[PDB]
């Protein structure tokens, strides 16, 4: 038998249903989201660090002539300088003191320590949400990882559930994502290729070892002025740098729904957002017939003193009279109360206690006692704490958050304008008919 | 220092220094009565919800108008019905039943 219903995608927080076949005993259902990973499909662009301008040592012919080659180097960066006559330390490193021309070169690298503190720039696709279910139906538990795509199943040895899909979609990863040291940002790093000094991305690679290192950080070297032998060069600061001082706050302290963001892989685990359409197939062996479960000859709901809160916040006790000694399952079948318990021993006679969570004024609701039912009526006192720890298990509904009450006001005050008019209505239809039998 | 943080139904969470977050839910703990007399109702649900609440509101006001109205309007009617016939032809000599009725 195949039970189709609709969780709600909020972690830790038991849903529960009562499954009814025509003729076997009704069976209890309860559905928890243990855990949940929405995780897209990365592919990296490049990687990038602060760059090491590395300076190779200059060169001079100073009666010749020299002439910059093309390098494959990052940002290479080469240029021929005149009459310098250069000194080391004997005051002296040359002949023909004119026409005394030098190489100056330069080019960059990653830095040593860049293989701890560099950034990864991803961009990322559509996200898939996983979901770690615990589900028991009658006496079996069962622990499951399923897709949420609405066609891949979760099995566990009996147990057939495919879940999905999503009703409302949502990602917190932008397109174009920054990994560094398990932080990650929305940043728009620019495309691969495409440098520009003074920001993110000034250098790039595939990789930390990769040696096609391209870069572009408007190195500019300039002539030598002081006698003594050394090239000067002055470039833009290191964009790595910079985007780290103006990185702002990370992913893990901006993303909606209350995710943790998490790397290696990327993904947004215990994401409370949307509802699962969920459908399992529950194995024939598990139901049992309601000629061996304990009907209840009668039963009475009584709601002590209850309060609509986001914990268990009321209470009722059932007077039930039965026939035999077993293991009835309980259930509340309205949409904004939740039981606490899901099976309860049954004696002959006696009396059950069971709590619950609701979300609105009045206890208004039918509670199913080995399928038989009861109203349990009754008026729930606002809650006395502000603020709670625990999330709020029960929706608000709308036609059941006004207290009957305020209901009843306000179908008076209606009724009143309707009652006016209706006998007004009246009263000008037999003046007409008054008039035409007297005209 | 003090810092104040409005929390919704959603809920919020925190995380000061070092420690690992806290996340706390707001529950609808609202100063009122929605089982008292009217104005304590009122009060309840307006805390929780203004906007609907304003919107009933006007809405309960509205149809109390339209309906006090349209009674008016009918009564009169009624009124210009039965009576004018009386009016243009002398020694009405009217049952006072109608008359007591919509004068008021």
């Amino acid at each position: 038998f195949e039970h189709a219903t609709t969780v709600p995608n909020v972690p830790g927080i038991p849903y529960k249903a009562l499954v009814e076949r025509a003729g076997y005993a009704p069976l209890n259902l309860e559905i928890t989201v243990v855990s949940s990973e929405l995780t897209p499909s990365t592919n990296k662009e490049y990687v990038t660090c602060r760059f090491h301008t590395v300076i190779p040592s200059p060169q001079v012919k100073c009666c010749g002539s020299l002439e910059c080659k093309a390098s494959s180097k990052a940002d290479y960066t080469c240029r021929v300088f005149g009459g310098v006559y250069p000194f080391m330390w004997g005051g002296a490193q040359c002949f023909c003191d004119s026409e005394n021309t030098q190489l100056s070169e330069a080019y960059v690298e990653f830095a040593p320590d860049c293989t701890i503190d560099h950034a990864v720039a991803l961009k990322v696709h559509t996200a898939a949400l996983k979901v770690g279910l615990r589900i028991v139906y009658g006496n079996t538990t069962a622990h499951l990882d399923t897709f949420v795509n609405g066609v891949t199943p979760g099995s566990s040895r009996d147990l057939k559930v495919i879940a999905g899909p999503i009703s409302a979609a949502f990602s917190p990863f932008d397109h174009k994502v920054v990994i560094r040291k398990g932080l990650v940002y929305n940043y728009d790093f620019p495309e691969y290729g495409a440098m520009k000094p003074g920001a993110f991305g000034d250098i790039q690679a595939s990789s930390l070892d990769a040696t096609d290192i391209v870069a572009r950080t408007d190195i500019r070297l300039l002539k030598p002025s002081v006698k003594n032998i050394h090239v000067p060069y002055t470039q833009a600061v290191s964009g790595y740098e910079m985007w780290k001082n103006n990185s702002g706050r990370p992913l893990q302290e901006t993303a909606p729904f209350g995710c943790k963001i998490e790397v290696e892989p990327l993904r947004a685990s215990n994401c409370a957002y949307g509802h699962i359409p969920i459908s399992i197939d529950i194995p024939d062996a598990a139901f049992v017939r309601s000629s061996e479960s304990p009907t209840i000859l009668e039963v009475s709901c009584t709601v002590a003193d209850c309060i609509y809160s986001a914990d268990f916040g009321g209470s009722l006790t059932l007077q039930y009279k039965a026939d035999r000694e077993g293991h009835c399952p309980v259930h509340s079948h309205s949409t904004t109360a939740v039981l606490k318990e899901a099976t309860t021993h049954v004696t002959a006679v006696g009396s059950i206690t069971l709590h619950f969570s609701t979300s609105s004024p009045q206890a208004n609701f039918i509670v199913s006692l080995c399928g038989k039912k009861t109203t349990c009526n009754a008026e729930c006192k606002p809650p006395a704490d502000h603020i709670i720890g625990e999330p709020h298990k029960v929706d608000q509904e709308f036609q059941a958050a006004v207290s009957k009450t305020s209901w009843n006001w306000l179908l008076a005050l209606f009724g009143g304008a309707s009652s006016l008019i209706v006998v007004g209505l009246i009263v000008l239809v037999c003046s007409s008919m008054l008039i035409n039998t007297r005209r | 220092t003090s810092r104040n943080f409005s929390v919704g139904r959603e809920g919020l969470e925190y995380v000061w220094g070092n420690h690992e977050p806290v996340r706390v839910w707001a529950q609808e703990s609202a100063p009122g009565d929605p089982h008292g007399w009217p104005h304590e109702i009122i009060i309840h649900y307006y805390h929780r919800h203004p906007v609907y609440t304003v919107i009933v509101l006007c809405g309960v006001a509205l149809a109390i108008l339209v309906g006090t109205a349209s009674s008016a309007a009918c009564i009169a009617k009624a009124r210009r019905d039965c009576l004018t016939p009386y009016a243009l032809a002398p020694n009405a000599t009217v049952p006072t039943a109608l008359a007591v009725l919509c004068c008021i």
